[PDB]
């Protein structure tokens, strides 16, 4: 795992890995990481442009590994030439089912909702990323806690809770999907921020802390 | 980075505008100054590691490591070009031996 | 595997109780030294020996 | 890549698993003097394991 | 705490100021440390590290004067006039207490080499004033 | 614990004491010098040797069987 | 270390394998043999 | 989160039926230690039945 | 062959116009199977009096009549299992001889294992080597994509 | 060898302590400890560029004298030129990170610009280089394809790039770049059976080629082409080969022969009911194939095409001989051994 | 880059501080600015110095991983090792394979061990047995009379001596060496010529000082081993390895080579007279003869570094060397070796 | 080598059965097992028949010489 | 209590260890079996012999008085 | 001072470690029958310490 | 009660350009002068190995300043026989070093400074300046601390 950061005005690579780990003496290893020619950070763009993919500078984004893994040669060789492909391997890759995005919010709790689709040409659409994980979690959101073949006792009771609207029934919806969002271990908490109704017609929205 | 970025954050950067003597700024030009003529020193050092750019002291090194020492009075371009060169004999050829005559004349 | 999530109480630490230098694996005790065979053939380290000198430690193997 | 290394070596005879202990024996006393195989080295080993088994790195195997 | 540290200890009996006979940092014991351990009953909520260790008899307790049985020593054509040479035998002789103690510690004490940053066990311990 | 820590010897817990100076058994020793007026050798153990006094042959000495 | 069983890597020391064989000469030995 | 536990202790026995001999179970002590020579374990009983008997 | 003998089939085996609709190979020899196989060639290595566990894939081999039915492929054979002897020796033992290989001459072995692999479906009397270079064709993909990786490690 | 930070601030100290007498203070915020400690951070600094130019230089700079060159993964870049539909009135701001989307929807590539440019006050058009975002091979796109700008403007018509992007760039590891080097050096021997040898199938249409080797003469021949050798061939490699031909050796170039073999063997089947002409047919496949797939100066010994014959199955064979082949058949050099008529009979 | 001593770094620094506004400053002795502008100087000149180092490691170490030219190991010290008993045995003995010898002076503690059984049959009151040094270095390099102890040895052993000082361990192949050898190399790069069979007959680590003599149409080398021999084995393995390397269409033969002896019969003066004893005659007859072997092929009996090699042992004890019958170089022929021969120490 | 053809040869002719007779072709195949490329040529100084067991009697190995040339 | 069920023995407690194993004093036997070539013969117990090891006379015997 | 005699201690050859720490025992035999370069004693022995590696007093170090 | 000494040293310690900022005397200390006499006179004990390839060892007589500046090399043998010297009594007798005084180490170091500078103009022998700088310190901390020693003693 890894922090995101950014080339400030005249700020030295020193100044960094003293910042985040403590002691200065760790940015020797930290450059290896970004890749990085000696004139690690570089004020002026032009001078990026001598050869750009192996320097920062000012407003350029840097990686900067946990503490653990920061003396990991794997990390570094993977950290080196991977760079926004980071967060991409981090979150995963999968293939990408949201074909028909107006029609599942039609039906969901009903089964046969979801179908591959095809992205760029003569391969099937795949997801990746922030989007997956959101995809992940809707699917999770919307299917029965005892439907998959293998591995049960995944997905909601939502399709149980249907009830009089009356408050607490809200309450418990708002505590099945809380619980629902954080089976992921991927994410930190999810906490409510509004609850409100219209009738017959729930609405709601989550907040959730997704790691870094 | 160089020595005027990292030194202790409250000291000047610059020259002082209500006095023309600046001993402060004397000894910081003076230590930036020989700092940056060794780091470009220090970049130029990257091509005497390589037989392509050496030159004098290493290329003499390079060349007796191959073999092929300096001729009296010889300058460093041919006497890289002959290093290179030397390991291209293809001895026993007859063109070959016809080369080595021509360069021997 | 077991995490400190299940850990009660913990008494673990370092010891010179047991140090010994020279370590052998003597053949079964009738063959004796002045009345045949090789007796034994022990092994050290020159460091280790500076801080525990000659300390023997002394195995009877029936099989050999 | 173990769970066929060890049905693969269910199926050899005594012999071949006596001298798969000597061998391992032999390689031990002279030592010293989340499966994925892209962006990570774990499962080094394991697969190593099955290619010496099924071509033969000795009778039995080394490892 | 790495092992066979020496800790030294001083125990302040009464008051400064108050010029009493108590005022005199006397040392209480010094000795060699050869065991430390984490300890502690997390159900009571607690924890501590435990050190111990003996005067100075650790040094001689763990040196096993041991027994080489297979070594010749041989020269060719010389030999020693004394008897008990070649072999790792070694006698001590003197006509007391005093003298013989003496030549026991000083055969073996220098050659007890320890990583301490000033010196030996022969600083450290006086072994003097036998009788 | 603290008060453990006396001589000690063996995989198993045993007080060594004045038991252990103690020889139990026979061993075996080669004959390296004989006093020829008293017939009563001196034997080498493999580094350490017996009899053998400040007595030059009578008042201290090995026997010998008859 | 959790892979495959590997454990601590410092378990085989660089005193583990390294060694010699066992003779006089190192203490008392050797001080009536410097002719 | 915080872990539950329900313990449930069985005893079976082969020479009275092993099912009403766990019943009245209370407690027990299982010493095993490769340092000494001997495994040894304790079993403590209920008063219920006299078990001197069976 | 530093460390330990190797069996005597082995050695013997190893010393020594069909198309697919995927495939194509080229007869490449990996630079640590041209100095392995002269070790080989030589008679520089230990050797076992006595052979065992006949359920190995060289007696499959030796057993079928490809040999004279198909030398070529036979060959093809030959050459993987070269290759694949021999990263096998440099891990558990001399790890000087890496620094050898690289991931393109361990790509191309698939492209030799499946060119044959479709042969060898042509005539089912060698099923016992199919399924068995099957189950090495994914055992080499995971070497290619960590081989990078391991050397930098090491 | 490069020293860290605390060995040459620890020397600072002792010669500042060595030398001036004036300077006893130095506790974590004196003037002179940090200006000590920038001193030596910019030798550490300097020190790890030497670290890096050595192993430059260590990898690929020994070798950069020689004809080879080095990928270091640029990604792709290229000029692209924009148009408007009138001419402008403005200097316009381009700014540095404007991406170019591709206009395809199977190109799913992605282009940055790493520097700003200012669009004059005046001119109808303006050409700038844009770089890749992703490395390898994958940045490589074809002519006509870029099309389209995240940051639209009504002045602004269409984009688009004539020339192609060719600076697509993938590393490779150390060990392919020193293979090459290898191939080149080991292609520079001459005068030998493997150099003469190699320079042969440097040309097309040259496969299995052998060589015999006397003092008196060499000759080369071969069955490159279908089998056969022609006239044409021969003259191109001939004149070839001169250059790899030993000085005052004599180099001789003929073609390859064959020699067809009558063989009518018998076999004994220890259970005749097995016999059948499905079972004639696939031994004389057999040995024919067996036959075929003989190599050049390959003596024809009976030794080996008994072992070949029986080892179709020991139990099934008895007894085999040949009524028409009495000893084994000795070839030429030039010779090579094929099947011309096979016969089998089953006792 | 060019190499700044510390005078001109602090001179330029002087310079640029004065040029620098500053008139109040002052560089005399004793000052702090001048202690810190030296020091400065000398961090500079040690970051030169170590950078020209490091310049040199690296052209040394791109050269080693250039090409597949490595040096190799270090030869392990072996020599014989003389048993004297009390008395003839009167019944064969075994010696326990992997028995330990070893000496009692602080000067050579290192260990020997023995590879092969041997045995010591009856009536015989003396037994050698060859001895490999177990470290890996010159420490083996024992001079006369130092192995002087036996591990598990019986009763019946008197006495244990080497009559002769090793003379064979060796360090880490020589700078110097490994650069001829990998010149070598490189003037072997162009096949078919005296240099390249030269080096293919030359890169096989057991022979030493190959020769080739070139007759018309017709290659002979004169290969052996460091013993002066040439086995059947190791010399088909030089002809298959000089096939690759070998001039196509011309004939290669080889013949070992044929030694030859001669007694040199050396005096030499020595300046101590205290010193001289029979332990130093026997290591200067074990030196010149030692210098007599691991000689090449098809070169002359030079006695001037025959002299240079035994006044290498010491310059100030010995102090010169005359000859009576050798002062004339022998020429050998393409087939002769010089590696025999009996050596008579005759001190004045 | 000669060692190991020997004990080969021993280890053929010793497992047959009175039911099998010796065959010059058979113990060609046998001893021709090792890999062709190694061994060219095969030939017998004394065997150049067929040897018909009689049915009590059972081949099987004597003294054994094997040689190169 | 439940720790003690060790290994013990007598009427009063002892703790039995590596020291029972060792023998205490002399004991008597019968010469069944002389080695004649080497003079060293094997002695039996009641119920078990000594010496007798694979060796057949040399290596591993019973040494007799001279 | 430390650092450097570290260094150069680890630079040295095994031997010449084994006579160092053959001289160190002679001199402990033969014993008997904060830090400032200015105004301190406490950093007297790096100060020795350090020599005895540029001079050849004996074949390495002393302390 | 001495440590035997290695053979180089032992034969090395036994027998225009000018710089503007330090300059030498030539002159020798009262206890170097008693160590030299002693090793003149009795004959010291010395080793046989040569294993520490460090020091004078292949550094200072492989270097062409023994035939080329003889002079200079003068100043080298009385900075060993100085630093020689201050080792010894420390080590082990040090009655000795009751005859060293702070300007005894002060042209010391003069001496070293002026042989380094001039060191430095040759580009090989770059490497005995390299333990010449170290050195130049140590007795540079014996300068300013020797007084103390002996009245602390």
């Amino acid at each position: 795992r890894f922090k995101k950061h950014v080339v400030q005005h005249e700020e030295t690579m020193q100044a960094i890995a003293q910042r985040y780990y403590g002691d200065v003496s760790y940015w020797i290893d930290l450059v290896e990481h970004n890749n990085l020619k000696y004139p690690y950070l570089v004020e002026t763009d032009e001078e990026k442009m001598k050869d750009p993919e192996r320097l920062a500078s000012t407003g350029d984004t840097l990686i900067i590994p946990i503490e653990s893994d920061l003396t990991d040669v794997s990390a570094k060789e993977i950290n080196s030439r991977d760079k926004d492909v980071l967060v991409e391997l981090a979150l995963g890759r999968d293939l990408n089912i949201t074909a028909d995005e107006k029609y599942f919010n039609e039906h969901g709790t009903s089964d046969n909702i979801l179908a591959f689709s095809t992205n760029g040409n003569g391969d099937l659409d795949t997801v990746k990323g922030i989007d997956n994980m959101k995809q992940q979690l809707q699917a999770r959101l919307l299917t029965p806690r005892g439907s998959l073949m293998l591995h049960p006792n995944y997905g909601s009771d939502l399709h149980n809770l249907f009830g009089l609207n009356i408050p607490e029934q809200a309450t418990l919806i708002e505590m099945e999907v809380l619980r629902t969002l954080t089976s992921d271990n991927r994410v930190k908490s999810a906490n409510l921020i509004d609850w409100k109704i219209q009738g017959n017609v729930y609405s709601g929205q989550f907040s959730v802390e997704i790691k870094s | 980075a160089n020595f005027l970025k990292n030194l202790h954050p409250l000291l000047r950067r610059d020259r002082n505008k209500k006095d023309n003597q600046d001993p402060n700024f004397a000894l910081i030009d003076a230590l930036n100054e020989e700092m940056n003529q060794v780091e470009k020193d220090a970049i130029e050092s990257k091509l005497q590691s390589s037989l392509k750019t050496s030159t004098s002291e290493y290329l003499d090194k390079f060349g007796d490591w191959f073999g092929v020492y300096r001729k009296t009075d010889e300058k460093d371009d041919v006497y890289r070009a002959r290093i290179i060169k030397y390991l291209l004999l293809k001895r026993g050829t007859n063109n070959a031996i016809i080369d080595a005559i021509k360069d021997y004349l | 595997k077991v995490p400190t999530e299940d850990f009660i109480e913990e008494d673990v630490g370092k010891s010179d109780v047991e140090t010994y230098s020279i370590f052998t694996a003597t053949p079964a005790g009738m063959l004796k030294e002045l009345n045949g065979d090789v007796f034994s053939k022990p092994q050290f380290h020159p460091e280790l020996t500076d801080r525990y000198g000659y300390t023997k430690f002394e195995v009877e193997n029936i099989y050999l | 890549a173990s769970q066929r290394v060890d049905e693969g070596i269910k199926e050899l005879d005594k012999n071949a698993r006596k001298t798969r202990d000597r061998n391992n024996q032999e390689i031990s006393r002279r030592e010293n003097t989340i499966y994925n195989p892209r962006q990570s080295t774990n499962g080094l080993k394991g697969n190593i394991d099955n290619m010496a088994l099924i071509i033969g790195y000795g009778d039995g195997g080394v490892s | 705490v790495m092992a066979n540290d020496i800790i030294r200890i001083f125990i302040t009996p009464n008051d400064d100021p108050n010029d009493k006979e108590g005022k005199q940092e006397r040392l209480i014991q010094v000795g060699m440390v050869s065991q430390v351990s984490k300890v502690g009953s997390y159900g009571n909520d607690q924890t501590q590290f435990r050190i111990t260790g003996q005067s100075f008899v650790k040094p001689f307790m763990k040196f096993g004067l041991g027994v080489i049985q297979e070594v010749q020593a041989v020269l060719p054509e010389v030999g020693w006039l004394i008897d008990g040479d070649g072999d790792n035998e070694v006698k001590f002789t003197g006509s007391s207490a005093h003298e013989v103690m003496t030549g026991i510690i000083r055969r073996f004490i220098p050659y007890m080499k320890y990583n301490y940053t000033e010196n030996t066990i022969d600083n450290y311990l006086d072994y003097d004033d036998l009788s | 614990m603290v008060v453990r820590f006396q001589s000690s010897m063996g995989r198993s817990l045993k007080r060594v004491d004045s038991d252990d100076l103690n020889v139990k058994g026979l061993v075996l020793a080669t004959v390296s010098k004989i006093n020829y007026k008293y017939q009563s050798v001196e034997v080498k153990v493999n580094n350490l040797t017996l009899g053998s006094r400040i007595g030059d042959d009578g008042s201290l000495a090995v026997p010998y069987p008859k | 270390i959790l892979e495959d069983g590997k454990g601590s890597p410092h378990r085989f020391a660089g005193l583990w394998n390294q060694s010699s064989d066992f003779m006089g000469g190192l203490m008392g030995e050797d001080t009536s043999k410097e002719l | 989160m915080r872990r539950i536990r329900r313990p449930k202790v069985r005893i079976e026995i082969v020479t009275y039926n092993g099912d009403e001999f766990g019943a009245k179970l209370l407690g027990f002590q299982t010493k095993n230690s490769m340092e000494d020579d001997s495994s040894v374990f304790q079993i403590n009983m209920a008063g219920d039945t006299y078990w001197d008997k069976l | 062959n530093n460390f330990i003998p190797q069996p005597q089939g082995l050695l013997r085996f190893l010393n020594t116009s069909f198309v697919s609709k995927f495939y194509t190979p080229q007869l490449q020899l990996s630079e640590l199977a041209k100095k392995v196989l002269t070790n080989i060639k030589t008679d520089d290595i230990p050797v076992l009096e006595r052979e065992f566990n006949d359920n190995t894939i060289i007696h499959k081999a030796n057993d079928t009549l490809l040999k004279v039915q198909a030398p070529r492929m036979y060959m093809i054979l030959q050459s993987i299992v070269l290759e694949a002897y021999a990263i096998v020796n440099c891990f558990v033992e001399n790890p000087s001889s890496l620094k050898y290989l690289t991931e393109e001459d361990v790509s191309i072995t698939r492209e030799n294992l499946n060119y044959v692999a479709d042969y060898l479906g042509n005539y089912d009397d060698y099923n016992s080597v199919v399924l068995d270079l099957r189950d090495l064709d994914l055992c080499f993909s995971a070497i290619e994509l960590q081989l990078p990786l391991i050397k930098k490690e090491a | 060898k490069t020293r860290k930070l605390t060995n040459i601030l620890s020397k600072l100290i002792d010669k500042t302590m060595a030398g001036t007498s004036k300077i006893t203070d130095f506790t974590p915020g004196s003037a002179s400890r940090s200006l000590l400690e920038a001193v030596s951070l910019e030798i550490e600094q300097f020190y790890i560029l030497t670290k890096e130019n050595i192993d430059w230089g260590i990898q690929e700079g020994i070798i950069e004298a020689f004809d080879f060159q080095k990928r270091q993964s640029k990604r792709a870049y290229g000029d692209v030129t924009i148009q408007f539909y009138q001419p402008l009135d403005m200097r316009m701001y381009i700014p540095a990170g404007t991406t170019f989307t591709s206009t395809r929807q199977e190109y799913p590539q992605q282009f940055e610009t790493l520097v700003d440019y200012y669009a004059e006050p005046d001119s109808t058009e303006i050409v700038v280089e844009v770089y890749c975002k992703e490395t390898g091979v994958a940045g490589n796109v074809p002519e006509g394809t870029i099309n389209t700008i995240a940051s639209g403007s009504s002045l602004i018509r269409s984009v688009n790039n004539e020339y192609s992007f060719n600076t697509g760039t993938k590393e490779e590891s150390q060990e392919d770049f020193k293979r090459r080097f290898h191939s080149f050096v080991e292609s520079r021997g001459r005068a030998t059976n493997k150099s003469v040898r190699y320079g042969a199938l440097q040309i097309p249409d040259v496969e299995g080629v052998y060589v015999y080797e006397e003092t008196g003469h060499i000759t080369v021949f071969a069955h490159d082409r279908n089998g056969n050798l022609s006239d044409t061939l021969k003259e191109d490699i001939i004149d070839a080969l001169q250059d790899y031909r030993p000085s005052g050796i004599m180099l001789d170039v003929t073609g390859v022969e064959k020699e067809e073999v009558n063989v009518s063997a018998t076999v004994t089947i220890s259970n005749k009911s097995r016999i059948g002409d499905t079972l004639q047919k696939h031994i004389e496949s057999v040995i024919r194939s067996y036959l075929n797939n003989l190599k050049t100066s390959d003596d024809l010994i009976i030794t080996d095409l008994i072992q070949a014959i029986m080892n179709i199955d020991d139990v099934l064979i008895y007894d085999v001989s040949f009524d028409n082949l009495d000893e084994n058949i000795i070839v030429p050099p030039q010779g090579i051994i094929r099947a011309g008529e096979i016969k089998v009979e089953l006792k």
